[PDB]
């Protein structure tokens, strides 16, 4: 009281609980004590960050170098979650999620450490979690079949019938076929492989999906073994929990188990190179567009520790500098040369490694221009060595880094555990990483001492650095066909290799897993919290809403912003012709990069990074609260700064409402080449999300605007754009829109600001509203209670539709959608609680735990879309199969009032989730939600009972009671194919 | 809750 306040009370030398203070200190610029502390008898390292916020983290780290491509530190990662001694029930991990209210619980492999964090508001589920980490983590059931589930195994196809061939199945087996899916992180892998070839760098620490079967168990268990104690360790909390009890935990639970070790898992410094390499891979296919300009091409320099924190801090600066933004040398001589269509993959700082690297390159050039590439890349630097950098990118990097440090996050634990969790992985000071206000400090010094400074870096990292690396990547299109080849063959080589007596094992321990994954069993021995644990009540959020020039409505709501201003904007696109729809979203993309007044787009860019945190431009349909065919249609101008530059802010907006540049049509085509790069090449990653948009396209109208904005549809236009050969009359559209979209007659307004800087807002905003025009096509226009305008199509039909888009994947993404009620709806509670439900007690275990599907369950959205999904699926359909099963299971009530209450327990966990500053309250100015509306939705939460959950099941989810919607991403299926139903696109 | 899957490359 407070926590950063009693932080400092602590003396160094302090023994607490088997630890010892070594060091003690303040952090004013980010609001925190940190606290060095060593465990006494194991050497374990432990930082705690004293800050007063109630979002509580945890986070275990541990130092893991693998030799090989087996993704066996990722496996582990995996297997630990499966069992620990105090806790043998099957998986806790998953059955925690349902017991607690955290904001967050998960683990990451990286390439050289794996970390294990959670975090909660609740001081009681933050013990809880404590002791099943711990648990986890240092005295894992390292099982054989929960080994045989995450990591994989040989499987029957039918498990019960022994004369059906075997299979691979398992789920990091899939994670990691889909992750590779992706082209730009096949890239990304092979570049820090051969870029760092001598130790555990130079392989895949996720997995490479033909080197995983290569893993046993027995490798597993000695994996952990060698890499789990916690000699090995480093130990993180951050908030405003006591950290005594964190001490007393860690320690009496697993802690004094153990004796001081040397961990033989220190990674070597990498021997830097005579000479420069090049080398040349293949990837897959380009989903779905066009056939030669899709080489992607790379040049990546090797960098000095990032345990050197300021020379890191300095080089990470200077990497912004080189490639952020179209002020930057490498964007004017790569991106406007025309050659390729946006940079190559991980460009600029890469402070992951223990030696960090920079990259920069193009993607989409014809394989004949990689000299040409090469050689500016060579001539560029040449120049920057000789010219240096101008004083206000410097002071708009800066103003950046400032910004970044003063923004208020809700997840600000986590952010910092994973910023210093590289440095802190090879014995680095992770306290100098936060202290910023020095480096900020230090490094203007440095620049006001030598006015050449930055240019002898770059001379001598980027000119004199002869560890260089150019590496081509060029598409093959039959590149998973070819894998799937050698994997048909390592099968059979697998399967040769079996004795008699070895197939009758797999045969049985198949049939045992398949029982352990059916089998309902007792999670008695775990921890848990109760629904009286919930809040019965929400904070009311304090709003005053002022009509301003002369009717226009500005929410106003005061907030611990740490003298941040965030302003928001919204107009209507009830005006705007029909035919211009599809041409919003580009035209959102570009309004504030295309220049404005007297300012070009090279001008305009560095008044934005140097006043504001961001100006951006979105298209948003947001469907109505009681009537599915109801929706408002518009875009949302968003922007940031601080509290001294609100006027600047404010004058960008308005010259750029008033006097925007659509005349810039050069820049224009980089900017639509960039954008269709960018989203051809996000497909696999949220390929759930594009079938699940494409589903339920046919459901409502709002889905159906949806899909126009951010569906496939989207993704293939902008494609034909970038295209084009004559961009002339796509610009011409932008001019039209301009004219419906940027004035002020249909417009409201959000602020959120400091108390203080209140008064100063509303007057810059008001002088925004007056300086912009003043003086609908669709039946009909509704208006509902500060009055918004909304498009109703009460004559809209839902229609069924199937849609399989053929992708060259390995993996598959499935949706099904289902038109059930809105959010004031009494049964949409139920369905909240139904859609959680199905996914925790069913559709988690049949299409992940079974099937081995990556992801798999049931949502519920605000639109009252019901959707089953499937991440990264074997499986096609099956899981159409399992779809259907869960409804059945739905109907049939065999399912008790503990899962109920876990079902609960798991949505307020999700709509209780901590709400930043600057976003409260959002669900006001966007949804329109009160205070009231949220409290009544929120206590038919609490009456949802199993006579609901089983009358709900049956009036909508049921076949041929409502609507459905499908959809599939994924390689060809001759079942699919040879239905009529089904259309092919 | 959150974040129900485990990451990653
Ligand atoms: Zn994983």
């Amino acid at each position: 009281a407070a926590a950063c306040e009693r932080a400092l009370q602590y003396k160094l030398g302090d023994k607490i609980h088997g630890f010892t203070v070594n060091q003690v200190t303040s952090v004013p610029e980010l609001f925190l004590t940190a606290v060095k502390l060593t465990h006494d008898d194991t050497g374990a390292r432990y930082l705690h960050l004293a800050r007063e916020d109630t979002n509580n983290l945890f986070s275990v780290q541990f130092r893991t170098t693998p030799m090989d491509s087996t993704g066996v530190p990722h496996i582990l990662q995996h297997t630990v979650l499966c069992g620990s001694q105090k806790y043998p029930c099957r998986d806790p991990f998953f059955k925690m999620l349902n017991r607690s209210l955290s904001t967050f619980m998960n683990a990451f492999t990286a390439s050289d450490y794996t970390l294990y964090p959670f975090s909660t508001q609740n001081p009681k589920d933050f013990q809880n979690l404590l002791s099943v980490y711990l648990d986890a983590t240092f005295f894992p059931c390292l099982r054989e079949l929960d080994f045989w589930q995450e990591g994989w195994r040989l499987e029957h196809e039918n498990p019960s019938d022994p004369q059906t061939p075997l299979v691979f199945k398992g789920v990091v087996f899939n994670e990691m076929k889909g992750a590779f899916t992706d082209n730009e992180r096949i890239f990304s892998q092979h570049l820090q492989n051969r870029l760092l070839p001598d130790h555990t760098y130079s392989v895949v620490s996720g997995g490479d999906p033909l080197c995983i079967p290569e893993l046993t168990w027995e490798q597993l268990k000695q994996f952990h073994a060698t890499h789990y104690h916690p000699s090995n360790a480093r130990f993180f909390t951050y908030g405003n929990f006591p950290l005594e009890q964190h001490l007393k935990q860690i320690h009496e639970e697993a802690l004094s188990k153990f004796q001081k070790i040397e961990p033989s898992t220190v990674v070597p410094a990498q021997t830097p190179w005579d000479k420069p390499r090049e080398f040349q891979i293949t990837c897959g296919p380009d989903s779905f567009a066009t056939p030669s300009k899709q080489t992607t091409v790379s040049v990546s320099f090797l960098l000095p520790d990032i345990t050197d924190t300021f020379e890191a801090f300095t080089l990470s600066l200077l990497s912004s500098l080189l490639t952020s933004g179209p002020n930057s040398p490498f964007y004017k001589a790569l991106i406007e040369s025309g050659l390729g269509t946006d940079f190559s993959p991980d460009v600029g700082y890469n402070g992951y490694t223990r030696e960090a690297y920079f990259s920069v390159g193009l993607q989409g050039i014809v394989e004949k221009d990689i000299e040409t590439v090469r050689s500016l890349i060579d001539r560029t630097i040449d120049e920057v060595v000789e010219k240096g950098f101008e004083d206000d990118r410097i002071e708009a990097l800066l103003h950046k880094i400032e910004i970044q440090m003063k923004h208020q996050s809700t997840s600000f634990g986590l952010m910092l555990t994973s910023y210093i969790a590289s440095c802190w992985n090879h014995d680095g000071d992770p306290v100098e990483l936060l202290k910023l206000g020095n480096q900020l400090a230090k490094f203007r010094q440095c620049l006001q001492e030598n006015p050449k400074f930055l240019q002898e870096k770059v001379k001598q990292y980027f000119k004199n650095n002869q560890h260089k690396l150019t590496l081509s990547m060029r598409p093959d299109d039959k590149y998973h066909e070819k894998q799937a080849q050698v994997e048909a063959t390592k099968l059979k080589q697998k399967v040769e290799a079996l004795s008699p007596g070895d197939r009758q094992q797999i045969y049985e321990k198949g049939l045992e897993l398949r029982s352990q994954q059916s089998k309902p069993q007792d999670a008695s021995c775990l921890p848990a919290l109760k629904v009286s644990d919930i809040e019965p009540t929400i904070p009311v959020t304090e709003l005053d809403v002022v009509l301003t020039a002369g009717d226009i409505p500005v929410q106003y709501c005061a907030q611990p912003t740490n003298g941040m201003v965030y302003f928001r904007a919204f107009s209507s696109l009830n005006t705007l012709p029909e035919e211009l729809r599809p041409y919003v979203p580009l035209f959102c993309s570009v309004l504030t990069k295309l220049g404005c007044g007297l300012l070009d787009y090279r001008e305009q860019a560095q008044q934005i990074e140097l006043k504001t945190g961001g100006m951006s431009a979105s298209p948003h349909v947001l469907p109505d609260d009681s009537h599915m065919d109801t929706y408002e249609q518009g875009v949302l101008f968003s922007s940031l700064c601080l509290d001294r530059n609100l006027p600047d802010m404010m004058q960008l907006w308005s010259e750029i409402f008033n006097n925007p540049c659509f005349e810039e049509e050069e820049h224009f085509k980089v900017l639509v080449k960039m954008t269709a790069q960018e989203l051809a090449n996000g497909i696999p990653d949220s390929g759930h999300l594009y079938a699940s948009i494409r589903a339920g396209r046919t459901l409502t109208p709002a889905g159906d605007l949806q899909e126009t904005f951010s569906g496939m549809d989207q993704v293939r236009l902008m494609k034909r754009i970038a295209e084009m050969t004559d961009i002339k009359p796509i610009l011409r559209k932008l001019p039209r829109i301009k004219k419906h979209l940027l004035n002020g007659d249909n417009m409201r307004c959000s602020v959120n600001a400091t108390p203080q800087q209140m008064p100063q807002t509303e007057k810059a905003v008001e002088d925004f509203l007056r300086s912009i025009g003043r003086s609908p096509v669709r039946p009909h226009t509704v208006e509902k209670p500060v009055i918004r305008k909304l498009v109703m199509e009460p004559t809209f039909k839902p229609w069924q539709m199937k849609t399989h888009f053929l992708m060259p994947f390995p993996v598959n993404y499935v949706g099904e959608c289902i038109r059930t009620v809105p959010y004031t709806d009494p049964d949409h509670a139920s369905l909240k609680i139904l859609a959680r439900l199905m996914t925790a007690k069913f559709l988690h275990t049949e299409i992940r735990e079974k099937g081995g599907a990556y992801g798999g369950g049931a949502k519920l959205s605000h639109n009252g879309i019901f959707t089953l999904y499937s991440y990264r699926d074997p499986n096609t359909i099956e899981t159409l199969q399992s779809f259907g099963k869960a409804v059945d299971w739905a109907k049939s009530g065999k399912f008790t009032q503990q899962d109920i209450d876990e079902a609960k327990l798991s949505v307020f966990s999700t709509v209780d989730a901590p709400v930043a500053p600057s976003d409260k309250g959002m669900d006001h100015f966007l949804y329109g939600l009160s205070d009231e509306m949220k409290q009544a939705h929120r206590e038919q939460l609490f009456a949802v009972s199993h006579d609901k959950l089983l009358a709900v099941s049956d009036r909508y989810l049921g076949t041929g009671k409502s609507t459905h919607g499908l959809a599939i991403l994924g390689p060809e299926n001759p079942k699919i194919a040879k239905d009529p139903s089904w259309i092919i696109r | 809750q959150k974040l129900v899957f485990f990451a990653e490359d």
